[PDB]
């Protein structure tokens, strides 16, 4: 009802988000209204199969008479959703890392699941200057100097900690990061180098 | 005259912000005073243990 | 018939360009470097028949104004501007308002039906066409 | 909770005096919602006061100058037009008759006149506007 | 505030022009509607 | 959010109407930034006033 009524969630993208979002979030009990933005971007990039689109949310949610059908078809949507919360709250991810996760963070088997809490074990050891790392990944420019000084370690070790399994130059996107979490546990757990 | 009436409107927004203002740290007042309940109940329960 | 007057088609209209009206020339200008309408009346004396409206439409060329200020209307056509009540404390712009004294206007003073009818031997009655623009010079 | 009452029937009041002023009656802008019994209607005059605000704009942008005209119609005229034009058709009713549903009818007088034969848009072109409405009406 | 009398009325139709004479019978009032000669009306509308 | 929408067409409707009644469209007076999404719009209406 409450998105029924009130204004129209407007057609263009990267504005239904926006006013969908406050509601959404006042309905999951997220922490931010653009914590809440950035999940239904989440679970519009990837999702099961069946599962509605934010686009078709709002095309079903503004409809002349919400048939029989077509309304269980919304439930299971907001049911995405709550699931999708539900993984945001295990892990306690914050709202930048959710953001970063966001374009296209698979969620939804132990396999996918794994990488998504060595990202956030990666993102928490960056600590106080997380914030910069995830902006630099943001962006194009995530470079091992950063990555190094915001995990107090040497670059030394970082570009060799790459290497197995090699993406080395090009830190581009969050995936490369969960890479690192097992070696560099491995390797302080013998002391070595990776 | 059209100054008057976007000022009017600007007034009204402003109460908008204040009231949200208020809302938004009220409502952050609440969710940590229910954790801080929760807490302590898995507290006690290592107390009683 | 004829549209894109400046009887055209089956009405009658008037044009003259404010450039040509040669109001800068009124005063000099040392007073002042702008000069903008304020608000437009109009004096038709014709030989009218008793108890009869005259239609009369007066119309701006350009297009600088809100939406409706561009075009005035006329009942009798004497000192009677298009409005019913002629108050300047309204908020709402009088026609023909900000409008600068310059250029870019053809003046409209369109008259609907000047064919054959009760209208007629009005406008050819209508020895003059008398308008009272007034401007401000700030 | 008595008095979200008659503040929904005020903004229900404006927006009807909107759709008179404006013929816009398809739009409408006072939204239910505006009262949720889970916040024991708490937030009810923010929702309410938005949709008077985007009602407000609305007639604010559809607001302007408009032509006015006055049509001074002589009746004896369009009695004319009966060719039983009201000079003699007056006088020779003289009669004590009564008749409801008039358009002397029963102990006193009636003109009835439609509007579509006043003719009132033909008597400026369309071009200037598509909606003419009456405002203030002397005899 | 309050609207005019007659006022948003659409020019188009309906509407049978109701002008009421009360007591048009033989009295003071018989001479006027007899010396009537004509009825004038003004209507003032509005094209937006 | 959609209350700022308005607020910010009226204070635009206003500088027009400034610019109309006085010739001087060179200079604009309500600007951007009034709305900021750091803080939710918080302070728009300050700022536009």
């Amino acid at each position: 009802d409450l998105l029924r009524n009130g204004g129209i969630d407007k057609t263009n993208t990267k504005t239904l988000y926006t006013t969908m979002a406050p509601v959404i979030t006042a309905a999951m009990q997220l922490d931010i209204t653009e914590s809440g933005e950035a999940l239904l971007r989440w679970l519009d990039n990837n999702h099961p199969a069946g599962i509605l689109t934010t686009s078709e949310a709002r095309k079903l949610i503004i409809k002349k008479g919400q048939t029989a059908g077509d309304k269980e078809k919304l439930a299971a949507w907001c049911q995405a959703l709550a699931q999708r919360v539900l993984v945001i709250r295990t892990f306690t991810l914050s709202n930048a890392e959710l953001q970063t996760l966001s374009q296209g963070a698979p969620a939804g088997t132990i396999t996918e699941l794994y990488n998504i809490s060595d990202f956030h074990n990666l993102i928490n050891r960056c600590g106080e200057q997380a914030g910069t790392v995830l902006d630099a990944l943001q962006s194009g420019t995530l470079t091992v100097k950063i990555l190094a000084q915001a995990l107090n370690l040497s670059e030394e070790v970082i570009t060799q900690a790459l290497t197995l399994a090699g993406q080395k130059p090009e830190l581009t996107t969050w995936a490369q990061l969960a890479v690192l979490p097992p070696r560099l546990d491995l390797a302080d757990t013998l002391h070595i180098t990776p | 005259q059209a100054l008057d009436s976007a000022r009017s409107l600007t007034g009204q927004l402003m109460q908008f912000g204040s009231t949200l203002l208020g809302l938004i740290e009220r409502r952050d007042a609440e969710a940590m005073s229910e954790l801080l309940q929760n807490q302590a109940g898995e507290l006690m329960l290592s107390s009683l243990r | 018939g004829s549209g894109n007057i400046p009887t055209a088609d089956n009405q009658l209209h008037a044009a003259f360009n404010l450039k040509a009206l040669n109001i800068k020339d009124d005063y000099p200008e040392a007073l002042g470097t702008t000069r903008r309408i304020k608000q437009i009346s109009v004096t038709l004396p014709a030989l009218v028949e008793p108890y009869q409206d005259m239609r009369a439409i007066f119309r701006y060329g350009g297009n600088s104004l809100p939406a409706g200020c561009k075009a005035i209307a006329l009942s009798h056509g004497i000192n009677d501007d298009g409005l019913f009540r002629l108050d300047f404390n309204d908020g709402r712009w009088l026609p023909f308002e900000g409008i600068p004294v310059d250029d870019d206007n053809s003046l409209t003073l369109s008259f609907p039906d000047a064919t054959g009818e009760k209208q007629k031997p009005l406008l050819l009655s209508l020895t003059d066409i008398i308008i009272h623009i007034r401007y401000t010079i700030c | 909770y008595r008095f979200y009452d008659l503040t929904a029937a005020r903004c229900m009041m404006a927006e009807k005096a909107y759709a008179w002023q404006t013929n816009d009656t398809a739009t409408r802008y006072i939204k239910s919602g505006a009262w949720q019994s889970n916040n024991a209607g708490l937030m009810a005059g923010e929702s309410l006061l938005l949709n008077l605000a985007e009602m407000e704009q609305a007639w604010l942008k559809r607001d302007s100058r408009s032509l006015e005209v006055t049509r001074t119609v002589s009746l004896a005229a369009v009695y004319r037009t009966d060719n039983v034009t009201l000079a003699e058709g007056i006088a020779d009713l003289l009669k004590g008759n009564g008749s409801g549903n008039i358009p002397t009818a029963d102990n006193q007088l009636h003109a009835a006149f439609n509007l579509k034969a006043l003719n009132i848009k033909d008597d400026y072109p369309e071009a200037l506007g598509t909606t003419r409405r009456i405002k203030q009406i002397s005899v």
